């Protein structure tokens, strides 16, 4: 048999991880956020 | 005897700040909601 072997292969690329993000130039202190300890006040 | 009154003592800014600190720290420790 001339075709002594016929090696099959499967190939799969990986996926790309993406996220949705907000931004806005005019606004509040927290510009954008992804779609109660309050220890933040204590230092002042 | 613990004398929490602290009567034979005086200060104006030290005691005012201490009162402020007491309240702010006590509330902060409650908010931590520790399960301990």
């Amino acid at each position: 048999q001339c075709n002594e072997d016929n090696v099959e292969r499967d190939i799969q690329t990986e996926e790309i991880e993406t996220r949705e993000v907000w931004t806005q130039h005019p606004g509040e202190s927290t510009v954008v956020s992804g779609g109660t300890s309050d220890a933040v006040v204590m230092p002042k | 005897i613990k004398d929490p009154a602290r009567d034979p003592q005086y200060a104006e800014n030290e005691v005012d700040e201490m009162r402020i600190q007491k309240d702010l720290e006590l509330e902060q420790y409650k908010r931590s909601s520790s399960k301990s």
